[PDB]
């Protein structure tokens, strides 16, 4: 299962 | 034995026209089980192993939403990085991300990872403590201060020690027939004359799984690296792997040389010699 | 960084003339990911060739498997032809059943 929301760089 | 779940993402910018090319793949150990390709027709996360096909619509819709959101994060990041490195709008650049978790023989959490690269070089990585960050340069140091302020490592640690390991255990159970089966290497030795008085002995390991393996030559019971060649482990294309190791020997002296094969599927390492 | 591809060309099963098999070209250790790979039969491009989904190693270098069905024979020559930004000309690696 993938991670959900990612934080942009 | 030990197991892992890993996701790999690549985004390549297309300055000429359009959005970046984005490819996502998911693995359990050395088995690919999902994929997404922005160039493919479905625009969905797709199955690549039979044991993931039983997952219901909520799973497929959810993984499609999340993987498309990952693609948009990478698209934004490519723009940010072009700015951080004062690069032209004219060249193509790449971002790569890998994350996942390892469990031991008892299926309990061992370690977690979340690594990012720009143009094939380390950018930022979560440390093994799942609290700290390794920033390779000053652009990544800017990202590090931003991610400390945004509780990012906390969110990643919660996923890596929680969701990641829980879903890896689910997949290992659902795919037990293959995922928990070890395929020991099928081994044999070949002989190839290189003159009328010397020959190459080649030790083969075929159709094995997982990919990790060690092949070593000995002469009269001591390790031999002179006059040897070892190819990179390679996929057979049916889910198993192959490797070989070779040594050049004086003809007539083949019995001095032994090939030693170590693999998780072998209770004891194998020893091979040339059949005269 | 620009890293040149490593190439192995080999069959899925031990080769026997006249018996169907699968021809593989495994390209690895390269960066960036854009690459052109063809499998050749007597110097000509084989049309029905598939490839794996792009992935990469710990050092960020990419790898791909290109493959097709083939039947080894005494007379036919098989090879893999690779082009990449790191190469001045396409690199051709001839298939040898012993490797
Ligand atoms: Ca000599
Ligand atoms: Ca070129």
């Amino acid at each position: 299962l993938l991670l959900d929301r990612l934080n942009q760089l | 034995g030990s197991h892992s779940m890993r996701y790999f993402f690549t985004s390549v910018s297309r300055p000429g026209r359009g959005e970046p090319r984005f490819i996502a793949v998911g693995y359990v150990d050395d088995t690919q089980f999902v994929r997404f390709d922005s160039d493919a027709a479905s625009q969905r996360m797709e199955p690549r192993a039979p044991w993931i096909e039983q997952e219901g619509p909520e799973y497929w819709d959810g993984e499609t939403r999340k993987v498309k959101a990952h693609s948009q994060t990478h698209r934004v990041d490519l723009g940010t990085l072009r700015g951080y490195y004062n690069q032209s709008e004219a060249g193509s650049h790449t971002v790569q991300r890998m994350y996942g978790c390892d469990v031991g023989s008892d299926w309990r959490f061992l370690r977690g990872y979340h690594q990012y690269a720009y143009d094939g070089k380390d950018y930022i990585a979560l440390k093994e403590d799942l609290r700290s960050w390794t920033a390779a340069d000053m652009a990544a140091q800017t990202t590090k201060h931003k991610w400390e302020a945004a509780h990012v490592a906390e969110q990643l640690r919660a996923y890596l020690e929680g969701t990641c390991v829980e879903w890896l255990r689910r997949y290992l159970e659902n795919g037990k027939e293959t995922l928990q089966r070890t395929d020991a290497p099928k081994t044999h030795m070949t002989h190839h004359a290189v003159s009328d008085h010397e020959a190459t002995l080649r030790c083969w390991a075929l159709s094995f799984y997982p990919a990790e393996i060690t092949l070593t030559w000995q002469r009269d019971g001591e390790d031999q690296t002179q006059d040897t060649e070892l190819v990179e482990t390679r996929p057979a294309g049916d889910g198993t792997f192959q490797k070989w190791v070779a040594v050049v020997v004086p003809s007539g002296q083949e019995q001095r040389y032994t090939c030693h094969v170590q693999h998780e599927g072998l209770p004891k390492p194998l020893t091979l010699r040339w059949e005269p | 960084i620009q890293r040149t591809p490593k190439i192995q060309v080999y069959s899925r099963h031990p080769a026997e003339n006249g018996k169907s098999n699968f021809l593989n070209c495994y390209v690895s250790g390269f960066h960036p990911s854009d690459i052109e790979v063809d499998l050749l039969k007597n110097g000509e491009r084989i049309e029905k060739v598939e490839h794996s989904d792009l992935s990469f190693s710990k050092d960020w270098s990419f790898y791909l498997l290109y493959y097709t069905e083939f039947t080894p024979t005494e007379k036919d020559e098989y090879a893999c032809r690779v082009n990449h930004v790191t190469l001045s000309q396409p690199k051709i690696v001839k298939w040898d059943r012993d490797m």
